[PDB]
């Protein structure tokens, strides 16, 4: 259970 | 403020430097000197922001989930009483978390979203707020937990009724809000079903939309479609 | 100094809570903090300030390194004149870098060295002086640049003399100043030939004791042999 | 041409 991906830094 | 008296453009050429030198504090900084010039930002310079307190928030964010891990386990049964330290540092690095938020708030609300017309400023600028309420939501445990959870909530739905009526379903900015506000709702608002709905949706509906697009556009739009599977993947 | 009403002990925990958080700018406060209480450090503790402040002024190096090139390519011919703003930010990073290894000269100054009289204490000591001295050398262009480099040589020096008197060849401390004042030869002194010199005796003598370790000892030693001869291969 | 490998933080 690793934390959902949220828009990273471009 | 400490950029009052350097030029907009120079702030600007800092903050593309403080990039290239992974130095985020500085960018954010004269990222902020160029917000409080009062002039709108192009999308370049919306983006500056965005990657500055990003990064910056970003550190705090992976260092308050260490310390309340380690303060976690210092509460269980049979762990060693070790006093007010582990607990005192997590709320340094709280506090300094919630004082960036602040901070990205109040440039957001003096005076950036209400001078923001178009939908590919507006709906960034209220992602934006939708995401670092989110950031105050992760770590807030008090009165004002649900009030908070509720302005990210507000801040994401009108972000995504602009997106859907301005923006076609392959916009990155639009995608990318609709990846946050699924996050928000696995993460922060309890709501798995939700959060899998709206990313199987979005999905699809760019999906479909890909075919109008060129190579470079077809690249950006299927990035962040990428993440959203991912997603799915970890949550079904 | 902001650290002042807070425990020893207390100062110490939170370094070691920061560290684990990557924090390393709250892990050099919390270990200046510890160090102005004005005992000594044990072993465990020079650690900790020494992790600290080599992370910090190894970001500053990395930032600094990356400006003074985009710097100098700026003053090539053919080059576009863009102002001062490179140059600004350059020497903004480079006073921040300056100010840290002020700090650390004075903590060693005041008092850590002059307590320091076992070897692996004042070894460890006058190394991380040689070293700090070599930071400000690698950014030093004017008439003090000959007076820091002699400083860090210095400093080195006599840290040498006492681990060749005092350590055994494989001594970890021993290992890690020879293989920093190989890289002062090499990087910073113009001097190859003895940076080369060093780095071969420091590892073949080293090979040699290797037989009188336990095996966690051995492992200590080796690893910073490896650095010995990855230098050596790139020296060679 | 990388520069020289100083001693790490361990
Ligand atoms: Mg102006
Ligand atoms: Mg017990
Ligand atoms: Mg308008
Ligand atoms: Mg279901
Ligand atoms: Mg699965
Ligand atoms: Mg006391
Ligand atoms: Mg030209
Ligand atoms: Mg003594
Ligand atoms: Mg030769
Ligand atoms: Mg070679």
């Amino acid at each position: 259970f690793p934390q959902s991906a949220s828009l990273p830094p471009y | 403020g400490a950029m009052g008296s350097m030029e907009r453009a120079s702030l600007i050429q800092k903050a593309k430097l403080a990039e290239q030198a992974e130095r985020y504090e500085d960018m954010a900084a004269f990222m902020k000197g160029a917000v409080e010039k009062g002039e709108e930002l192009s999308c370049e310079e919306r983006n500056l922001l965005s990657v500055a307190y990003k990064n910056v928030v970003g550190g705090q964010r992976a260092a308050w989930r260490v310390l309340s891990s380690i303060e976690q386990k210092s509460n269980e049964e049979g762990s060693e009483e070790k006093g007010p330290e582990v607990r005192e540092y997590r709320e340094k690095v709280e506090t300094e978390l919630q004082g960036v938020c602040d901070t990205v708030l109040g440039l957001l609300d003096s005076h950036l979203i209400k001078e923001a017309g178009d939908a590919e400023s507006r709906v960034f600028y209220l992602k934006m707020k939708g995401d670092y309420y989110r950031y105050l939501a992760e770590v807030a445990t008090g009165d004002d937990k649900k009030r908070i959870i509720d302005s990210a909530r507000s801040a994401y739905q009108e972000a995504m009724d602009i997106s859907k009526k301005e923006m076609p379903p392959t916009n990155p900015i639009r995608l990318g809000l609709a990846l946050n506000f699924s996050v928000f709702h696995y993460e922060i608002a309890n709501s798995p079903e939700e959060a899998i709905s709206l990313a199987k949706t979005t999905f699809d509906e760019a999906m479909a939309d890909l075919h109008t697009l060129s190579e470079d556009s077809y690249k950006d739009s299927t990035l962040i479609m990428q993440l959203l599977r991912d997603n799915l993947t970890l949550w079904t």
